[PDB]
């Protein structure tokens, strides 16, 4: 009667943006990233990678509601830095880490398959 | 199905305006099963939060000015305490005094009456949980709790 | 158990909503509810529920 | 009424273990040793094979609707 | 409290110059010691508080000070201490005459009954009586000097808060206090239990009261003795036999 | 203390005297109240009819 | 302010499970990888059934839902196929689906066990796991003399978040800090608890001492595959999938920054 | 009743406020003239509430007394508490 | 400088009333330069303390070696000269009570300043000549360093 489609969690709706940036007015150099059709899989890795950046004063994620499949990520950086730049570098760093982890896994698989 | 009825309910029967009841001049709705047991184990003296966990909690605060508080421990590792976060949850600059369920009767007479070893004798000052373990007596439906004083 | 109603069928004897999901009936605004809304002082709501939303009529 | 395909908890295939499980029990094997030989270590999968009731075998005792 | 403690706790001592010099500043202490009209105002306040003291004894014959009132003065005073950063160790700049004059002016601003006629003024004096008593006993000149130690700005804000907090606690016209009372009395009836001496309690006892019954289930008396019979058991038994 | 005799000592303090009281199974106020050594001020009952 | 330099050390690799260890990485990266193994790894599974005849004691929905949970070999085919959402074809096609067929009838007196071996596919690469050339064949339904079961199924590409049938894992034993050094847990009686298989401690001890400057590292894994994807392919497909989401997310980000 | 000496309370009751916001919202809903400015509000409720806080509601409350008299108290003469 | 009190204490007892918590312990200490008793609660998990130890306590209103008030906010991106680098254990709290033996006429000779470091309570009682900078509702630090 009301069971929502399962693919509605990952597929973006027509006319809906994958990510929206809203400048926070409470404190300076802060932004809120409202990403649609995501879950804790991405919020945590981006959160953790953001904390490791010393120019990031605040980095957190939340799910407004589990039934929804969106996520909100708050990023506060130093005046000399920018939050959007941190969200970008955090992704670029994660991509390189996975690329390195991927290559090092093939080698381990190859070394194990041979002997 | 009318603006009059809509406005009437919006000013007389809403939940916020119905927190305190004239039946017993005390709140009827209070903290509940999980939020009451965890808040007890959250405001304890041996509860320390790291830089990562705090940012996760503060992110769920609507009444947050966006300024992280100076932790109660800056070295050797920056650690926030549960009471240091609850102080941000408590609004305004209210003042209250309660007693934990395990508050012994032979404590307010002898020494340590203002510095409790078991972290009893809840004391809120200027909207900050100076000390104490919160329970139903401080957040439940009892009279004079932090909620009744908040309303 | 999910049930909803908005301008549905009505009985024959009294022009009030039916009773039951099978008949698309409405929910009962019993006496205890009349007493509760009386305490709130909500007269318009008590009027809209018992007169305008149940069985309005002109004579 | 019939052995499921996957385990509700983990997702391990169990549909191919019922017949083998019965073939072992009749061989004087214990329910535990039999589940170990099939590769069921987690108590979640072992639950599916040890708590299942083969009711389809009783539904097949009734003649069908068409011959 | 006893008469001695009540005097030592509420009577402003304008004789000990050393104490006042610690509680009050230099300008205020010399005015209290030199001026005599002020010393009479403080003495009249203590007498007015002593009259109220007996009014409470006849109202509360039992030692039960727990009372229900609109505004909590102890908390508003505490809130004022933190809002203005009051130092309980430094002398206060609050003239005790401003405390008395402020309380008297405040009691007039709390109007449960509107009207200057003697009939309305008596009801207003009797309506805000219990509050005006708790007000004069908490906002006393002495307590505000050695216990709370509020300043001039903090006191003015305190009065404005009591007036606003009180005017908001007044019953609003149209409030259906009838059903509000039946629900407040019927709600606990669903939680209470259905079932020396056996006494009927709970719904059965609540029932028999609302529907006055000429044959209750457990009717009983509460006999109190007057003199020696109230202390000894031999004479009391004689009275028991004279009733049983 | 709700049934004791709460008096006011000469010093101004509340004193709860432990005095004997009788609890009956019936209700006869007009006769019980009119008895010697019985307090005609505090003696009451639960039968609101009487 | 940069990425880590993680390492890997495989302690066991088979056709069913793979046990590896990741070091010098954050707990979030290790957890998300665990979530991808279950919920963000594409795989082929039945998602469409058309019952032409079913005289068995099990209704259609019981069989359809049962067919979906049958694992299909999708090692190299899932990467070539496309999602029905992105495909420009009709309801079905060979590029976005794999057609199946089933035709069984119990003519003899003995009970006929309709198994996955009867599922005839048009693509020889995508076939039931048990049918891949020990393990027995999956049991779909039993038939009585005179009963018949004939249908025409179609498989599609999907992942776990849509349905559990698209989950290639049969258990992901994620563990870190076997010895409670970081004290993330608080054993009221550490002596009453057992030792982890990855623990390095004497039997006389219960848990390692506290490490204030310690960080979650050396995450252990055991990816037991259902059979469709090899235990190693799940990891590679997982990291590539998790790397694709971040890549697409980075593109949408740049699309929003330049627009602002 | 002498309007110069009105014995009723000077504050607006929660019920008087409710009906005022309601009745005023209906008028605005019927495309009635607005008394105060509006930034982007389109709901008659938010419009009526701002009019009360601004104290620019053209309505008179006829407080009936038990004896039969009545007192006409304007929304501008009453003191809003909540 | 911004220092409200400084002395060397010696732990005389730890949790006399019994161990109430796990990651926290109550220390009963006494000084020698001023003879000021001290009851403090620290996190023995990250800063273990054994009976008989000796540490230097410095109650300060700010961490910057130069006189400058703090903003009460957590800003780890601050390279200013802080006196915390010279110490091991540092806490942040506020004064919520200042007791004494003052009478109706005589001033206070002995005081007892109470501080709360986000739940961790401290009681420093001694001579009033050493506790003049303490005022209620004032932010202070600890600057505790263990020495041999
Ligand atoms: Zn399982
Ligand atoms: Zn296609």
């Amino acid at each position: 009667m009301n069971a929502p489609p399962a693919f509605e969690s990952f597929l973006l709706f027509e006319g809906e943006k994958k990510i929206t940036i809203n400048k926070d007015t409470k404190v300076p150099n802060a932004c809120l990233f409202t990403i649609n059709k995501e879950d804790h899989t991405l919020g945590n890795i981006i959160k953790s990678q953001l904390l490791k950046d010393p120019q990031v004063l605040f980095a957190g994620y939340k799910v407004p509601h589990p039934l929804e499949h969106k996520i909100i990520i708050r990023v506060q950086t130093t005046p000399d830095y920018s939050p959007q730049e941190a969200f970008t570098n955090a992704i670029t760093d994660l991509i390189s880490e996975l690329s390195l982890l991927e290559e090092r896994f093939r080698v381990a698989i190859k070394d194990k398959q041979e002997g | 199905q009318s603006l009059e009825t809509r406005a009437e309910i919006q000013e007389l029967a809403m939940v916020p305006r119905m927190i305190v009841t004239p039946q017993s001049n005390r709140p009827v709705m209070g903290i509940v099963q999980d939020t009451l047991t965890a808040v007890r184990k959250f405001t304890k003296r041996d509860v320390f939060l790291e830089r990562g966990e705090v940012m996760n909690l503060l992110m769920f605060l609507s009444t947050w000015d966006g300024k992280v508080p100076q932790p109660a421990i800056l070295k050797p590792r920056p650690l926030w305490t549960g009471k240091q976060i609850f102080s941000l949850i408590i609004p305004g600059h209210i003042n209250c005094i309660r007693t934990h369920s395990t508050h012994p009767d032979d404590e307010d007479s002898g020494p340590y009456k203002h510095i409790s070893p078991g972290d009893t004798k809840v004391v809120v000052e200027n909207g900050e949980l100076i000390m104490g373990i919160l329970c139903k007596k401080s957040l439940g439906t009892s009279a004079g709790s932090l909620v009744h004083i908040s309303y | 158990k999910i049930h909803s109603r908005a301008r549905g069928p009505i009985q024959i004897l009294n022009r009030q909503p039916m009773e039951g999901r099978s008949r698309d009936g409405g929910l009962r605004f019993g006496e205890m509810e009349r007493d509760c809304q009386i305490a709130h002082g909500a007269a318009q709501f008590l009027r809209e529920r018992l007169f305008e939303a149940s069985d309005p009529y002109q004579v | 009424m019939i052995i499921p395909v996957r385990c509700f908890t983990c997702g391990k295939i169990v549909g191919n273990k019922w017949e083998a499980y019965l073939g072992l029990l009749q061989a004087e094997y214990t329910e535990g040793d039999a589940l170990d030989a099939l590769g069921l270590k987690r108590y979640c999968c072992r639950r599916m094979l040890l708590a299942h009731v083969d009711l389809i075998e009783k539904l097949l005792n009734y003649a069908p609707l068409e011959k | 409290p006893s008469n001695k403690a009540f005097e030592k706790k509420f009577r402003f001592d304008y004789t000990n110059e050393r104490a006042l010099r610690r509680t009050l500043q230099e300008d205020l202490v010399k005015d209290v010691l030199s001026n005599a009209h002020i010393q009479n105002e403080l003495e009249r306040e203590f007498e007015r508080m002593r009259e109220d003291r007996e009014v409470l004894r006849v109202i509360f014959p039992t030692g039960d000070s727990k009372v229900v009132l609109p505004c909590n003065l102890l908390r508003m005073i505490w809130n004022a201490q933190k809002i203005f950063h009051i130092n309980p160790r430094l002398p206060s700049d609050l003239h005790p005459i401003k405390v008395v004059e402020g309380v008297k002016e405040l009691s007039k601003k709390l109007v449960i009954v509107n009207g200057d006629d003697p009939l309305s003024r008596q009801a207003q004096e009797n309506a805000t009586l219990l509050f005006n008593i708790h007000l004069r006993s908490t906002l006393c000149s002495r307590r505000m000097a050695e216990e709370f130690r509020l300043s001039g700005e903090a006191f003015d804000w305190l009065l404005g808060e009591i007036e606003s907090k009180f005017n908001q606690a007044i019953a609003h016209p149209g409030e259906m206090v009838g059903a509000l009372a039946a629900q407040s009395l019927g709600e606990p009836a669903t939680q209470m239990t259905l079932n020396a001496k056996n006494v009927t309690l709970g719904v059965p006892r609540l029932k028999e009261l609302i529907n006055i019954s000429k044959k209750p289930k457990t009717p009983s008396l509460t006999v109190f003795l007057l003199g020696q019979s109230a202390r000894d058991a031999e004479r009391a038994k004689d009275i028991l036999c004279r009733l049983e | 203390d709700n049934k004791k005799k709460i008096i006011i000592t000469e010093d101004g303090e509340f004193k709860a005297l432990q005095e004997w009281i009788l609890e009956t199974d019936g209700v006869s106020l007009m006769r019980v109240l009119s008895e010697k050594d019985v307090d005609p001020v505090r003696t009451t009952s639960n039968d609101i009819v009487e | 302010p940069y990425a880590n330099q993680p390492t890997v050390r495989i302690t066991e690799l088979t056709d069913e499970n793979v046990k590896f260890i990741i070091e010098n990485t954050d707990l979030a990266v290790a957890n998300s990888i665990r979530r991808v193994f279950i919920a963000e790894v594409p795989i082929i599974a039945i998602d469409w059934v058309q019952i032409d005849a079913n005289s068995s004691v099990l209704h259609d929905e019981f069989i359809a839902h049962r067919l979906g949970l049958i694992p299909l070999t999708s090692d190299d085919i899932v990467d070539k196929l496309q999602y029905s959402r992105d495909c420009t074809c009709e309801e079905f096609c060979p590029e976005c689906s794999v057609e199946f067929t089933l035709d069984v009838r119990c003519n003899e007196d003995q009970t006929r066990h309709v198994t996955s071996r009867d599922l005839i596919s048009n693509s020889p690469r995508v076939i039931p796991v048990t049918s891949r050339n020990e393990q027995d064949d999956i049991l779909i339904v039993k038939l009585r003399k005179g009963q018949e079961l004939r249908l025409r199924a179609y498989a599609k590409k999907g992942f776990g978040k849509e349905h559990a049938k698209w989950n290639p894992t049969a258990g992901v034993a994620f563990e870190y800090d076997p010895d409670n050094a970081l004290r993330h847990t608080v054993y009221p009686k550490p002596e009453e608890w057992p030792k982890s298989e990855y623990s390095e401690l004497d039997e006389d001890e219960s848990q390692a001492p506290y490490d204030p400057n310690g960080k979650p590292e050396r995450f252990y894994y055991n990816v037991e595959s259902c059979g469709s994807l090899r235990p190693e392919t799940i990891v590679l497909s997982a990291l590539s999938g998790l790397k694709k989401k971040l890549s697409d997310l980075q593109t949408q980000l740049s699309h929003e920054i330049q627009s602002d | 009743q002498a309007n110069q000496k009105r014995i009723t309370t000077p504050y607006m009751t929660k019920y008087e406020r409710a009906r005022v916001l309601g009745t005023r919202a209906l008028q605005i809903a019927m495309c009635a003239p607005v008394m105060v400015e509006l930034e982007g509000e389109t709901d008659p409720l938010l419009i009526a509430m701002k009019e009360l806080k601004a104290r620019k509601i053209p309505i008179i409350i006829r407080r009936y007394l038990p004896d039969g008299s009545y007192e006409d108290w304007g929304v501008d003469e009453l003191i809003i508490s909540d | 400088a911004g220092i409200l009190f400084e002395d060397i204490f010696d732990v005389k007892d730890i949790d006399p009333e019994g161990k109430k918590f796990d990651r926290v312990s109550r220390l009963h200490c006494e000084s020698e330069s001023f003879k000021m008793d001290l009851i403090l609660d620290v996190n023995i998990q990250i800063y273990p303390v054994d009976l008989g130890d000796k540490f230097r306590l410095v109650i300060a209103s700010t961490l910057y070696e130069d006189g400058t008030l703090d903003d009460g906010e957590y800003n780890p991106t601050d390279d200013r000269p802080s006196r915390a680098d010279q110490f091991e254990y540092v806490m942040y709290g506020k004064v919520y009570r200042i007791e004494g033996d003052e009478t109706s006429t005589e001033a206070a000779t002995r005081l007892s300043a109470y501080v709360s470091y986000g739940g961790l309570l401290m009681r420093l009682q001694g001579d009033a000549n050493n506790l003049h900078g303490f005022e209620v509702d004032s932010r202070v630090y600890l600057l505790m360093k263990k020495l041999a």
